[PDB]
């Protein structure tokens, strides 16, 4: 009907379709199975009926609603995108991270994760609608969170951030869930030695905090 | 576990455990983290 | 050896840029080559024009084209007009004084849209890269650099010294605020580029690819999202083609200039309720810009530059109604002194009086003691012109198989001698006496025509095996070369057409030809990007010089010697000498094809047309890492103990330039230093230094955020300090120093077992979570 793209049937049993220009076939149907003897085209309204060697039936319509549906989810990406850089502007954590699990930016979580940790140093682990919202979290969601926290706990300088979204998650989600959500197994046994070394760190850093007690301990004996 | 390169084509997941999108990057961090990979891949 | 350079510029009415109009109709000014052009209407005479003070081809000239005006406005009221061109620089002239007073550079490619506020001093540019710049003038410097764009800056607009909306080449729109100073907002304008865009103080319009136009509000609602920006209004079928240029006009209009030499004029009073289109406006030339004129809402009155040399003006009378007449009014046009089209062809006469011919037969001549035309007539199509010194009359071959001749005096027709030749005649030349005439035409055809008197008639004809492109006969008359389709350069004696010789080997066509005065040496041009000059005693190839990376489109000697000038596509003019063949000079004069070169008979001026219509007449005549610690612990301590002396009677530049508090001013140099000097670092430092650092760990040990921030590092170096200098540190007795370890030790311990506490929790938690899967679903 559009003059354009000419099809073609074929007793393979399927359709393929191209522009009449062009010379390199464009879309390819395989509704049918064994043959296709007949093939016709209601104009007005450009659809495609195509009859086999059995008895079975397919009708078929181009849509330029795919096209229309592509160019919402464009405009909603690039509306997300600014909402997500005026909110690291501005503050509002909590939404920012919404944005940034929902887009998938390790940079812009990773620094929001950050900034939250900064400004919750004044139970509770991050803004309360933080926590709340790793709460209502989804389950692909928490295995792309528990995937990035994976990586940041395998760095030396970000475990903090690694343990503190780890803790929150414990405190705020169900452990059935967590360990009927598939992979999360393989996600948590990466996890665990890293910490143990993060743990046995942090020990001996309190230890020679006690160095120091010792000085003061000394200086007052002389004093 | 070590880390490797990141699965989804829209990434770049370094040694030291950061991920990249290659989207949020500016202009000037893609062409420097291009530089980066250029040179490695020449030493190599 | 001599020196020469430019001495004037034709035909440079319209270049690319954006006409300014001016009140007194009043004058205009417009775009010229690297120069501007301001002139009024009624006249059409050029007022003036604005260059630069060094000629190109100069001693300090740059072997680079001159960047062409690109854009340009104007404040009447401060009667100052900014300018930007090609390579990104913007300059500005005083129109009483003629001369600019400062320049600036901060973009690297052309400059497309310039706005400015004398009221702010203020000048805001956007150019072909993705950046967004604003200026001050009483400044002269650059107060800052919006850039969130990716691929051009289109459309612009602004409010106040508060707002600004933008549009690009990549389809989003975007508002950014000037306080905050940065984008805030974006949409997706048009699928595809967005080029269009002009703001009413209430609604906007923007403009895509193939006439869809989008109709928006504004507002300064407090929202995230809304207020901001809508998507009200869809109108389209304006045409076929991208807009361009939308400009308002009231006393309740506006136009849309597009790219199909039109421009549509609309009404205000869903789309279709809001919209009216009042009339469009049709030029016979591709147009390029557009501003109004109205006065009383009874007439509209329109300044409009098409992309030829032709500037033009539109008037329409109407009754808020209807617009009155089915046509518009050309009251003015100016184009006499320019060209309409490409040059072909330039011929000097012994008087000097100078040739240009054209698509349009627009066989012109002007003066140079003038520089302004002196006539004109029109034959289409013509090649190549030529003068007859008898009479001082001029000849045209052109593409239609066609021979006319002209008078300077008389009108244009005396004789007009048709079907020539089958195709297009190529060349012709004359004899230096001036009775018999050549031509070469690609009907493989040489026709010799005799100057009977007066008429012409063709004595006789030569027939080739190819296709001939030119011809030329030695000023002694003793030799006839010809340049064919094939790599061929034949040489005929003149009295009898012997086939005295033949050149080859240009792995092109030939495309120019020329011999010296003595008829010793003949130089040859082709596109093979290479020039060859021979002897003709022998036909012998002498040299061979690369040159013109494109195609050296003619060359041409000089009467005196064997000095030549060569002319290309890639816009450049080569001035040579043929016995020591090295270029003595290198012009840069003009930026498209040098189609046309023409030498003075004596004097030593040439001439270029261009492509970009240009004619040419040319004239002769360290610390260490410890160092750095202590130095910045210095300030820091200083700074801090200040503020304490500060407070307590109340009861540096560095930092304030770069904008820190002293603590974190001292943890930046700590993390700056490299830890395999960081060890050394810390033993060097003497105790004095060692005991302002711990009174530096104090105040951190307040300022809590930044412990969490960097409690590894600070354990790892208090820890080490104190380690070192034990035995005089407890040594020494200071009560306030035994609170300040006091301190020390208590949120030092605090922070590592608050993160402690976070880290078995976590492994205690994760190693529960492991067991119960593995007891779960392994069996």
């Amino acid at each position: 009907n559009k003059q354009k793209q000419l099809i073609s049937c074929g007793a393979d049993g399927l359709i393929k379709i191209w522009d009449c220009s062009s010379g390199e076939c464009l879309k390819t149907l395989d509704g049918h199975n064994n043959r296709l003897w007949a093939l016709s085209t209601m104009n007005d309204g450009d659809m495609i009926v195509s009859a086999d060697a059995d008895g079975v039936f397919q009708f078929w319509k181009d849509c330029e609603q795919e096209i229309e549906e592509e160019q919402e989810k464009a405009k909603l990406q690039v509306e997300q995108e600014q909402s997500l850089q005026n909110y690291m502007s501005k503050g509002d954590w909590t939404n920012a991270f919404l944005l940034a699990m929902t887009l998938d930016h390790p940079m812009r979580l990773f620094n929001v994760l950050k900034r939250a940790l900064g400004e919750s140093r004044s139970e509770v682990i991050f803004n309360e609608e933080l926590d709340q919202a790793i709460s209502i979290l989804n389950d692909e969601q928490l295995i792309l969170l528990m995937k990035r926290c994976r990586d940041w706990n395998t760095n030396a300088k970000t475990h903090t951030i690694a343990q503190r979204t780890i803790r929150c998650i414990l405190m705020h989600h169900n452990i059935a869930k967590l360990s009927e959500i598939p992979g999360m197994v393989k996600i948590v046994d990466a996890i665990i030695p890293y910490t143990q070394r993060h743990f046995t760190r942090v020990d001996n850093l309190v230890e020679q905090s006690y160095i120091l007690d010792y000085a003061l301990v000394e200086m007052d004996k002389l004093f | 576990y070590n880390v490797g390169k990141a699965e989804k084509d829209g990434e770049i997941r370094l040694k030291n455990g950061v991920a990249m999108s290659k989207e949020e990057l500016t202009r000037e961090d893609k062409n420097r983290l291009r530089r980066a990979l250029k040179r490695k891949r020449s030493k190599a | 050896y001599q020196r020469f350079e430019q001495a004037a510029a034709f035909g440079v009415i319209a270049s690319n840029a954006n006409c300014v109009w001016i009140p007194a109709p009043g004058q205009l000014i417009t775009s010229a080559l690297e120069d501007v052009n301001i002139w009024d209407i009624k006249t059409g005479d050029l007022v003036s024009k604005l260059s630069d003070g060094l000629p190109p081809g100069a001693s300090d000239a740059r072997g680079a084209k001159p960047a062409e005006c690109t854009y340009l406005e104007a404040h009447k009221d401060t009667d100052l007009l900014a300018v930007g061109y090609a390579d990104g620089v913007i300059k500005v002239w005083d129109l009483m004084s003629k001369t600019v007073l400062l320049n600036f550079n901060g973009h690297k490619a052309a400059i497309t849209l310039l706005q400015f506020d004398g009221t702010g001093t203020r000048l805001i540019s956007g150019s072909k890269d993705s950046n967004i710049i604003v200026w001050d003038l009483v400044g002269e410097v650059g107060l800052y650099k919006l850039r969130s764009h990716k691929d051009s800056i289109t459309g612009f607009w602004c409010q106040g010294e508060d707002w600004l909306i933008s549009t690009s080449k990549d389809g989003m729109i975007k508002l950014w605020d000037l306080k905050t100073h940065q984008c805030i907002e974006t949409h997706i304008a048009h699928t595809g580029e967005c080029w269009g865009l002009a703001v009413k103080d209430d609604l906007l319009i923007t403009t895509g690819t193939d006439s869809q136009v989008k109709i928006w509000k504004l507002d300064i609602e407090n929202d995230k999202m809304g207020g901001k920006l809508t998507e009200m209004g869809i109108f389209e079928k304006q045409s076929k083609q991208r807009g361009l240029k939308i400009e308002f006009i009231t006393n309740s209009f506006f136009y849309i200039q597009n790219a199909d030499k039109t421009i549509e004029t609309f009404r205000i009073r869903y789309s279709s309720f809001i919209l009216h289109p009042f009339q469009t406006i049709r030029s016979l030339y591709k147009i390029k810009s557009a501003s109004w004129t109205t006065v009383s809402s009874s007439k509209l009155e329109l300044v409009l530059t098409t992309s030829s040399n032709t500037i033009e003006y539109y008037s329409i009378p109407y009754e808020k109604r209807d617009p009155t007449s089915p046509a518009p009014l050309k009251t003015h046009t100016i184009e006499l002194q320019g060209q309409r089209t490409d040059v072909r062809s330039i011929d000097i006469s012994d008087d000097n009086k100078l040739l240009a011919t054209a698509s349009n037969g627009s066989l012109k001549i002007w003066n140079i003691k003038t520089h302004k035309c002196i006539r004109t007539f029109e034959c289409g199509y013509a090649l190549t012109c030529k003068f007859l010194p008898g009479g001082l009359l001029v000849i045209l071959g052109t593409r239609n198989g066609e021979l006319q001749l002209f008078d300077l005096a008389s009108s244009s027709l005396l004789d007009t001698i048709e079907d020539a030749h089958d195709a297009a005649i190529w060349s012709l030349d004359l004899t230096s006496d001036g009775k018999r005439l050549v031509t070469g035409s690609a009907d493989k055809t040489v026709k010799f025509w005799d100057f009977k008197v007066l008429k012409l008639h063709h004595d006789t004809t030569l027939e080739l095996t190819d296709d001939i492109l030119c011809v030329r006969v030695s000023p002694d008359d003793r030799y006839l070369a010809i340049s064919l389709l094939d790599n061929t350069v034949k040489v005929f004696f003149l009295d009898s057409m012997k086939f005295y010789l033949s050149l080859y080997g240009h792995k092109l066509p030939v495309l120019s030809i020329d011999i010296s005065f003595d008829s010793k040496m003949i130089i040859t041009s082709s596109a093979d990007k290479n020039i060859k000059i021979w002897g003709l005693d022998f036909g012998d190839c002498h040299k061979s010089l690369f040159a013109h990376q494109d195609s050296i489109m003619n060359v041409k000697f000089l009467p005196q010697s064997h000095n030549f000038f060569s002319c290309s596509k890639d816009a450049v003019v080569k001035y040579w000498d043929g016995e020591k063949f090295e270029c003595i000079q290198k012009l840069y004069a003009h930026q498209s094809e040098v189609w046309a070169l023409a030498v003075a008979t004596d004097g030593g001026f040439v001439v270029s047309s261009s492509h970009d219509h240009s004619i040419r007449i040319w004239e002769e005549t360290s610390l260490k890492a410890g160092e750095r610690l202590m130095e910045a612990l210095d300030l820091g301590i200083a700074e801090i103990e200040g503020l304490e002396a500060y407070n307590r009677d109340m009861k540096n530049a560095v930092l304030i330039a770069v904008n820190k508090t002293p603590e974190q001013y001292i943890m930046d140099t700590l993390l700056r230093i490299r830890m395999s000097q960081l060890e050394d670092a810390l033993m060097v430092m003497p105790f004095s230094y060692v005991l302002k650092f711990l009174k530096f760990i104090d105040t951190v040990m307040q300022n809590k955020t930044l412990l969490h921030s960097h409690l590894p590092l600070i354990c790892k170096n208090l820890f080490f300090i104190i380690k070192f200098n034990h035995k005089e540190l407890v040594s020494q007795k200071n009560e306030e120093l035994k609170l300040q370890i006091n301190r020390v030790k208590t949120e030092l311990r605090s922070a590592l077992k608050s993160t402690e506490d976070d880290l078995g929790f976590n492994v205690q938690g994760l190693k529960f979570v492991k067991q119960q899967w593995n007891l779960r679903h392994n069996y």
